[PDB]
RNA sequence: CGCAAUAGAUAUAGUACCGCAAGGGAAAGACAAGCAUAAUAUAGCAAGGACUAACCCCUAUACCUUCUGCAUAAUGAAUUAACU
RNA sequence: CUAUGUAGCAAAAUAGUGGGAAGAUUUAUAGGUAGAGGCGACAAACCUACCGAGCCUGGUGAUAGCUGGUUGUCCAAGAUAGAAUCUUAGUUCAACUUUAAAUUUGCCCACAGAACCAAAUCCCCUUGUAAAUUUAACUGUUAGUCCAAAGAGGAACAGCUCUUUGGACACUAGGAAAAAACCUUGUAGAGAGAGUAAAAAAUGAUCCCAAACAUAUAACUGAACUCCUCACACCCAAUUGGACCAAUCUA
RNA sequence: UAAAUAGGCUCCACGAGGGUUCAGCUGUCUCUUACUUUUAACCAGUGAAAUUGACCUGCCCGUGAGGCGGGCAUAACACAGCAA
RNA sequence: ACCUCCGAGGCUAAGACUUCACCAGUCAAAGCGAAGAUCCAAUAACUUGACCAACGGAACAAGUUACCCUAGGGCAAUCCUAU
């Protein structure tokens, strides 16, 4: 689990998965 | 090893979603590119230092004009990450032998006469 | 220690550069000519420019020498009287 | 002895004259005066960059103080005077804050006005008529 | 050792110039390209070099090849590379020598 | 070096440009040897440049004498009392003309570090800042946490 | 187009002095450093930017030579003058 | 044998304690043995304080692939393939560098093309460029460190030896705390002008270690990069080219 | 010896040779103490030497340490000790 | 690579290739005729050889310096332990 070069770190951070927000919260609506 | 990068052509294919996102058009493309350097040649391989020295982009931002023909694009596809390319716009036409000394290039990329 | 903690400012800087280069991708997928159309249209200018380089390189030679410059050095003893 | 330097005195005094104001033996002994004088001149050269940087940071501090006197941070003042197309720089902004308080009061009022116009515009839906101060003047 | 091509396609090669130095027969000789004892390929006639893919029909006098072609199905063929030199200049010209 | 050098503030002689500009240089003495080799540029200047300079500056009294006998020099005197010497030995006529014009184009103050680049005698118009500008006042002038 | 008292001979002298001896072999005669007048005051390569103001504020890892760069890793320098 | 002394009283002494003290003892005086030699109850012991080879003068300014040094101003080009060598602490050739000179193509580069048994590489029409080859003449460097990557050796580790492609360093400047090797940035001066680049954390042994802060609109700050007013030869080692010049003597 | 890795070809005499043991003796020690002399510290005279880049010469933690970074401390100045 | 696995000691002539120098080495159209270095020695000769295998080769030289002197340089495969 070695460390990464810093620029590879930034590339991994910027390209991180962002999930699609659900239209409504399930708790307060089916 | 570290080697020159051959970019697949698939990337250089404007989509119907890209066309309305920038002020362009598939048909009737644009004559000249206005190109500026926004990154250092240092810390990059020599086959980019030489390209930049050839396109006249030695100095920093300092915009410079080039043809939009594939013989030059092949060079700009190697240094595409150290430059900003915008398309020159001529909404008043090429200047005449008069109005050469009274031109001006606005930040939007339009060449105009008498400011 | 060795690992770092990539900030938000760095992410925003990187996204700025990514967007600029995506625009660059776009402005290179539409050339005015094709490979065959362009061929030769700049030949005359290139030939004349290299001929200018040649004529510059083949003109080196010592400068002239004038008698006036040599005799002007006698002025280093000019006196009033 | 055919040739002997007859004027080493003046070459020494050329370097000591720049060290009379030093402290220690290194204001009369050449072997030390030279090294410290050279360091002095190198700092003298390299210090102009810091002079500019420091005066600018002093001006930013004074402007932050003055602008906070009127309930308005420094990001707002500069980032919303330019949106009113006033190209006053920071030296003259500091001078106004110290020596012309009411003019600076007016400039701060203008900045707050433009800030409010921006907030109101962005809060709205569409391109409703622009603010009375938010209208750009073209060249 | 440097056993590789030394004149690539579309190069002007004069008489006697070596086209390719090889160990095995990677590139077989073609039109105007001669072979030496060490399998070097050299340009017999001044011209321009080209590379092509052709059909292979070995000498019956040779044995290690005349038999392998005998072990191939109907409709089979051994294709192989060749290097030719299309000659550039003509053999000669005729000029007036005497008007008698 | 700055620390190792005097300094002054930006100033003029007698509020020079306020009423009427006055030219500070008032006297200029040239010593030119009639024979010395170092006095060649000086001799050229006197022979073909000093008359024109005298005409262009009628407030400057220019004396020229021929008794240093080996070395020239120009001594410029000003209204405010300052003197200033300059060497013109082994210099060209172009250099001497440029120098003499420079002398005639400056006030006789000291050439030292000007601390400020702007000198103003009435720096404030609206009243210089003091900690009670931009600060309110309260009823009857009470300090915080008072009673009466 | 040789030196001018650290040069020119080593030389005022092969003396003084060193060595048992062979032998070695000098010096000199006509306001530099160091101090005193006047000890010092938080803080730090001793300076620079400055400042009304000496300190206080901000900046600032001595020099030469050797090792791939060397925080001084190591070598050399108390300092002045002359000679090199 | 111990203590003092260690620039000491002394370049081996002082105080005590000790061995011999009619003998192979100790000792004054003159003579002899002379340096690869003498003498030696052999310890490489001693031959005028320093003997595994005295001392002085001469050859001698010994030689030194080793250490140390090498003196005015300013500008400019300028760096890590390799081969042989009683050779790896060095030299010669090449490669690279510099100057002067001649000539005309040099670099980048698509399409075509390079075998049977993944990155890319080679080659050229055009195109962007202005450089490249050749000749004359010299010196200097040469088997460097770190980082990304692909391999071989040691685990796939030991911050490990080696080969290759690239970058940086030994050159400027700003950042990550200090920071040669990461990120940003080069062509140089003055300015009390301006715009930017990179750049902030999330959820065992002397003495913890910036202080703080959950919610006032996202922009601002930030270089020698760039723009601005003026001026311009005026920020690399070894090396190489050039412009000036202090002081002395002579005409 | 309480306890031991130590000591225990024949061949008188001798040894500042090496090892061991009995008995005694004693500040060697358990455990140091007092006094005297020299040294010492002060006054007066005479007066060196190694050493020395410059110093306006702090502590803790980190980096790779009086001097760098981040915290802490901090009016100046002798005299006698100590040795991290 | 003391990394990974094995052996060897006819003449003339355009043009080229090469073991990253040089020295060596290599291919060759046409044309004419037939089908491991240098120096040394013996030599009329046409030319000739061993060593140079430390194989770019001193013509012929080993063991050793505890008496030495000078110039200088100086995140463990196998494992121990706790959850
Ligand atoms: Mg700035
Ligand atoms: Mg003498
Ligand atoms: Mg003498
Ligand atoms: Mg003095
Ligand atoms: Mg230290
Ligand atoms: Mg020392
Ligand atoms: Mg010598
Ligand atoms: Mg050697
Ligand atoms: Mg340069
Ligand atoms: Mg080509
Ligand atoms: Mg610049
Ligand atoms: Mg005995
Ligand atoms: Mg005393
Ligand atoms: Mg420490
Ligand atoms: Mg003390
Ligand atoms: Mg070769
Ligand atoms: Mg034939
Ligand atoms: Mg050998
Ligand atoms: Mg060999
Ligand atoms: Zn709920």
């Amino acid at each position: 689990r070695r460390v990464m070069h810093f620029q590879r770190q930034k590339l991994m951070a910027v390209t991180e998965y962002i999930p699609p927000k659900p239209a409504i919260h399930p708790s307060c609506l089916p | 090893k570290f080697t020159r990068s051959r970019i697949p052509e698939k990337v250089f294919q404007a989509s119907p979603e890209d066309h309305e996102k920038y002020g362009g058009d598939p048909q009737n493309p644009h004559k000249l590119h206005i190109v500026t350097r926004i990154k250092s040649t240092r810390r990059r391989p020599y086959w980019e230092k030489d390209i930049i020295k050839m396109l006249g982009l030695e100095k920093a931002h300092t915009p410079q004009v080039h043809k939009n023909i594939p013989s030059v694009n092949a060079k700009l596809k190697v240094v595409k990450h150290l430059i900003r390319i915008k398309p020159l716009k001529l909404p008043q036409g090429l200047p005449a032998e008069e109005n050469m000394s009274n031109t001006c290039l606005k930040s939007t990329g339009e060449l105009v006469v008498q400011w | 220690r060795r690992p770092r903690f990539v900030s938000l400012r760095a992410k925003q800087n990187m996204i700025r550069r990514l967007e600029i280069e995506a625009e660059n991708h776009y402005w290179l997928s539409m050339p005015y000519m094709t490979r065959e159309q362009e061929r030769g249209h700049a030949a005359v200018r290139r030939r004349e420019a290299f001929e200018a380089i040649k004529a510059a390189a083949t003109s080196k030679f010592p400068p002239h020498r004038f008698i006036a410059d040599q005799l002007d050095h006698l002025n280093v003893t000019k006196k009033w009287s | 002895l055919r040739n002997r330097v007859t004027d080493r005195y003046f070459r020494i005094q050329e370097v000591l004259k720049h060290a009379r104001h030093f402290r220690g033996r290194k204001n009369r002994c050449y072997r030390l005066a030279v090294r410290t004088v050279i360091r002095a001149f190198v700092k003298c050269t390299k210090a102009r960059y810091l002079k500019k940087k420091n005066m600018r940071t002093l001006w930013i501090n004074r402007i932050t103080a003055a602008s906070q006197e009127h309930g308005l941070k420094y990001p707002a003042l500069i980032g919303n005077l330019v949106k009113c197309q006033v190209e006053l720089n920071r030296k003259v902004l500091a001078d106004l804050a110290i020596y012309e308080p009411k003019t600076f009061k007016s400039l701060a009022a203008l900045a707050s006005r433009r800030r409010h116009e921006g907030f109101a515009a962005a809060l709205g839906d569409g391109k409703e008529p622009e603010g009375i101060f938010s209208r750009v003047v073209q060249y | 050792r440097r056993q590789g091509i030394k004149k690539m396609e579309g190069h002007y090669v004069h008489a006697g110039n070596i086209i390719a130095t090889q160990r095995h027969f990677r590139w077989h000789p073609g039109a105007h390209v001669g072979v030496g004892k060490n399998k070097c390929l050299y340009a017999l006639e001044e011209g321009i070099v080209r590379y092509t893919k052709e059909v292979y029909v070995p000498h019956p006098r040779n044995t290690e090849a005349v038999d392998l072609i005998t072990r191939l199905p109907k409709g089979a063929v051994l294709y192989k590379t060749f290097v030719h030199v299309v000659p550039a200049k003509p053999e000669g010209t005729f000029k007036l020598v005497a008007m008698l | 070096t700055a620390r190792g050098t005097p300094s002054r503030f930006l100033a003029s002689v007698l509020h020079n440009g306020l009423g009427r500009y006055v030219q500070q240089l008032q006297r200029l003495s040239f010593s030119v040897s009639r024979d010395g080799a170092s006095s060649r540029g000086a001799r050229e200047f006197v022979e073909r440049e000093v008359i024109d300079f005298a005409r262009r500056n009628p407030g400057v009294v220019i004396y020229v004498n021929s008794r240093p006998c080996c070395v020239p020099r120009v001594v410029a005197e000003y209204l405010n009392g300052a003197v200033r010497e300059e060497s013109i030995h082994c210099k060209s006529v172009e250099e001497i003309s440029t120098l003499v014009q420079k002398l005639a184009d400056q006030s006789g103050l000291d050439v030292i570090r000007i601390r400020k680049p702007f000198h103003t005698d009435n720096p404030s118009i609206q009243g210089q800042w003091h900690p009670f500008t931009n600060k309110p006042t309260t009823f009857r002038g009470l300090r915080p946490r008072e009673v009466q």
